[PDB]
């Protein structure tokens, strides 16, 4: 018997409807940036 | 997934089915070995569909060019039957076989329809499915085709050229 | 790293620190004040002023550049100071190099007006190419490998308590005490007055004394007691009675000796009287009846953390802040200070474990603000800080 509503289909539908990218770039991008500044400070002190 | 190298055996049983189906427009099942190969192909195809009803199995199936090419071949044969082309005309003595074949294929398509979500302009799956939708009188088939079409339009832009431009006013009116 | 060299300037309310980003220490630390000697005329620099101050000449008067907010309030004078720095200390045209300067944490209001006065000074007047403004508590914390921290800065103007969470400054939880270094100068003076004979317009002598014997006295006599001093006393007494009664030494009776140079005269304090000065920072209700215990540093720290817990769980912010406590500032170097700030924090927040961090190197906290700005200036990417250009100014100028 066919599975009428697969998991990935429902997940993609919900994701697309909620979307209708920038947030992920901002959050992940800021984390990557704060981390670079932090790794670099751990370098100046050692210098 | 838990049993790798299981799909290769089924493919070995399934590709000669492609050759047979191409040779299915005339009386060509005269021998018993031909019938046995055809039945083995049908059984392997049903097994593949039943497994594709699961997430891991369909994820493994999508990453396979052979299965997708076979599904496309069967869909193009169905489109040739539907539009009434003079190239390949099904011999009614074999119709039974073809019938079962088509059904299984569509089910498979339905599943993998979730993993080819953004369909481009000149997509053969979309054209085959809209032809079959305009032709068929089955109900299971109509509902499956509608689900498959609605899943091939998940992440598509309106301004960007997409598959939604292959939906003439006839299909929307239908 | 980047192919650049910045001028780094820190205008504290008491000291001004300046130097280039390419070396580990500043070229100069000079007073954030000046003598106006009178045809007017403006003296800057530690030895220039101490020389002029000792001359004891009428009409000479010391004025300040930075108010108690930690913000410049006399911008004509500030330009003269900057000119002085660029001309005689760094010896470079202000037009050549990028500038990095500091601001103190604020609640947010005075920010735009300040930024404008800086545009006018950096651009209209000096012709600086481009500048960054770093926030002192933030830079100091970053310079220390911390993105989130409770930064407790005990400077001349008072204590400045600044929670910083994940690189962001919590403005409504920013708190500035009114009692610090300068306050201590006043008390050392008022208290020692009768032993040294002594007991605005008289700014010159006040300043010179603050910069000479009073500064030495603070660095050598004062200590902060680890526990509420009134309690320490009752206890030490209660114990002392028993040693005495028992047979038939109270630590507060130890004597400390300071040679007072201007009269070649010894001043002796007992350890209690040495502890007494800094106690005022913690319990300022002990000078006037006009100060509530809440103006004291202990209640204040607590207040600011709790106001951090109001974001926008609390027993989480509390936990974050309290595991990243930064103690900084010239006055925070007085013996016993870290421990009392800790004891004072630990008892207002018993459920939590405190871990504090502090530069242990004497010099480096006095100028840790400047050290902070320095480590910003050596950040590897231009995108790591907001850099105001002459543009930004032009665009603000529109309506």
């Amino acid at each position: 018997s066919k599975v009428i509503v697969p998991q990935t289909v429902r997940l993609a539908e919900e994701l697309e409807r909620q979307q209708l990218e920038k947030r992920k770039k901002e959050r992940n991008l800021h984390l990557q940036k704060i981390n670079s500044i932090i790794d670099f400070i751990k370098e100046r002190q050692s210098e | 997934r838990t049993l790798p190298d299981l799909l290769p055996l089924f493919k070995t049983f399934i590709l000669p089915l492609e050759r047979i189906v191409e040779g299915l427009n005339k009386s060509s099942i005269c021998d018993s070995k031909a019938m046995d190969s055809l039945q083995m192909g049908l059984n392997a195809l049903l097994i593949l569909r039943n497994l594709a009803q699961d997430t891991d199995s369909v994820q493994i199936l999508v990453k396979d060019r052979e299965i997708k090419s076979f599904i496309l071949f069967i869909l193009k044969k169905f489109q040739c039957v539907a539009t009434g082309d003079n190239k390949w005309q099904l011999y009614e003595g074999n119709a039974t076989f073809f019938n079962e074949l088509t059904h299984y294929t569509l089910d498979l398509m339905e599943a993998i329809s979730s993993y080819i979500a953004p369909a481009m302009k000149d997509d053969h799956y979309f054209q085959t499915l809209v032809s079959i939708l305009n032709y068929t009188k089955d109900r299971y088939m109509v509902i499956s085709i509608l689900r498959s079409l609605s899943r091939l339009l998940v992440r598509s832009k309106a301004n960007e050229e997409s598959a939604a431009d292959n939906l003439d006013h006839k299909t929307l009116s239908l | 790293t980047l192919n650049r060299k910045c001028v780094v300037i820190h205008n504290g309310s008491h000291r001004t620190v300046a130097g280039f980003s390419n070396v580990e220490l500043p070229q100069c630390i000079i007073p954030s004040s000046y003598i106006k000697r009178t045809e007017a005329e403006f003296i800057f620099g530690t030895y220039n002023m101490i020389d002029a101050a000792a001359e004891k000449r009428n009409g000479d008067e010391v004025y300040t550049l930075v108010d108690s907010q930690g913000l410049p309030y006399n911008w004509d004078a500030l330009e003269m100071q900057w000119r002085y720095l660029y001309d005689t200390q760094l010896k470079v045209s202000p037009e050549e190099l990028p500038l990095v300067i500091t601001m103190p944490a604020t609640n947010g209001k005075p920010d735009m007006a300040i930024l404008e006065r800086y545009y006018e000074l950096a651009f209209d007047k000096l012709n600086v190419p481009v500048f960054q403004i770093v926030i002192e508590p933030l830079a100091i914390a970053l310079s220390m490998g911390k993105s989130s921290a409770f930064v407790i800065d005990i400077g001349a103007s008072g204590c400045n308590v600044t929670p910083i969470i994940d690189g962001i400054v919590v403005k409504n939880a920013v708190v500035r005490s009114k009692f610090g270094g300068d306050f201590l100068d006043f008390q050392v003076h008022e208290r020692l007055a009768p032993l040294i004979k002594e007991e605005q317009k008289r700014s010159t002598d006040v300043w010179y004394e603050a910069s000479t014997w009073i500064q030495q006295f603070k660095s050598t006599m004062l200590q902060v007691s680890e526990k509420d001093l009134f309690e320490l006393e009752r206890y030490y007494k209660e114990q002392a009675d028993i040693y005495a009664k028992q047979q038939e030494n109270n630590p507060l009776v130890q004597k400390k000796n300071f040679l007072f140079k201007p009269l070649n005269k010894t001043l002796t304090l007992d350890l209690k009287e040495c502890y007494q000065f800094a106690e005022y920072l913690f319990k300022p209700q002990l000078i006037s009846d006009k100060f509530s215990p809440e103006d004291g540093l202990g209640p204040l720290m607590a207040k600011s953390v709790k106001k951090a817990g109001a974001s926008i769980s609390p027993e989480q912010v509390y936990s974050l802040l309290l595991t990243n406590v930064i103690i900084t500032g010239s006055t925070s170097l007085i013996e016993g200070m870290e421990q009392r700030i800790i004891k004072e924090l630990s008892i207002r927040f018993p459920q939590y474990k405190l871990t504090t961090f502090a530069n242990q190197v004497m010099m480096d906290r006095k100028i840790q603000g400047w050290l902070g700005a320095l480590t910003m200036a050596n950040l590897p990417s231009w995108s790591l800080g907001k850099w105001y250009s002459k543009e930004d100014y032009e665009t603000l100028k529109r309506d």
